[PDB]
């Protein structure tokens, strides 16, 4: 009785620790699987804001009247 | 008459009134299909560590 009193944790303490750690890891696992699905559909469809390799920007484009109208 | 136009009076960019107002897009073209979705808002803080194999905390 003294050993369980002064040297040990309660079964309810261990129990709620187990429930807390399992809720944490369930959220972690579903976020990881959701991550890889988002990533594969994003690289597939291309509409996502991640895999945008840079195209032209029109900071080097200026429309103005030329020296030949058949431009 | 017909005064000789002095050098360099065939310069001096010119206004002139017309028939039509200026047309839209004589380039037989279309607009952009879909622009970039603005991803903004208050960004969420860290979400349960790295979500790597381990190294939370």
């Amino acid at each position: 009785r003294w050993i369980a009193r002064t040297f040990f944790d309660a079964p309810e303490k261990n129990y709620e620790r187990t429930m807390a750690i399992l809720q944490i890891e369930s959220e972690k696992a579903e976020l990881r699987l959701k991550e890889l699905e988002v990533r594969r559909l994003m690289r597939a469809k291309g509409d996502g804001p991640w895999f945008q390799y840079p195209t032209i920007d029109k900071a080097l484009i200026d429309h103005s009247p030329k020296a030949t109208p058949d431009n | 008459g017909w005064v000789r136009p002095d050098l360099g009076e065939l310069s001096k960019v010119t206004k002139v009134k017309t028939d039509r107002p200026l047309p839209e897009n004589p380039y037989h073209s279309r607009a952009r299909p879909e622009p970039n979705p603005e991803v903004e808002g208050d960004l969420k803080p860290a979400r349960h560590g790295s979500r790597l194999f381990f190294w939370t905390m």
